[PDB]
């Protein structure tokens, strides 16, 4: 925040403005999109199943 | 959960056949000769109504 390219400037997810993720501020952050391909199978009626992602770190520098 | 067969749909029509094809109704007259006389004479008449989606009719 304190030098000329980042003077009031917002991170935001891509496509979608209104969710700011960092604003004036120094956190170094990434951000994850998610997109789905799918085929249902045929004549399977679910209700609430989940989907479970992990994420483990392997090393860091 | 649930597997569906995808079978139960289902669409319906009626169908029905409550008149015989003719209907027939008689005007006839009669024949008075006298004994062993020989002629002849117009009888009548016979009327052979048509009923739905009748188009041709062969009768005895
Ligand atoms: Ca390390
Ligand atoms: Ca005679
Ligand atoms: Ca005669
Ligand atoms: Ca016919």
């Amino acid at each position: 925040p304190d030098k000329t390219g980042y003077t009031n400037t917002s991170i935001w997810v891509p496509g979608e403005p209104d969710k700011i993720i960092v604003y004036n501020e120094t956190k170094p952050v990434a951000i994850l999109n998610f997109k789905a391909f799918y085929e249902a199978k045929e004549g399977m009626l679910f209700d609430s199943l989940p989907v479970i992602f992990n994420f483990q770190v392997l090393q860091v520098g | 959960t649930t597997q569906s067969p995808l079978n139960s749909f289902y669409a319906t029509g009626t169908a029905q056949a409550v008149s015989e094809p003719i209907d027939v109704e008689s005007h006839l007259g009669s024949i008075t000769p006298a004994a062993g006389a020989q002629g002849s004479d117009d009888i009548g008449y016979a009327i052979v109504w048509i009923k739905d989606q009748v188009n041709d009719v062969k009768l005895k």
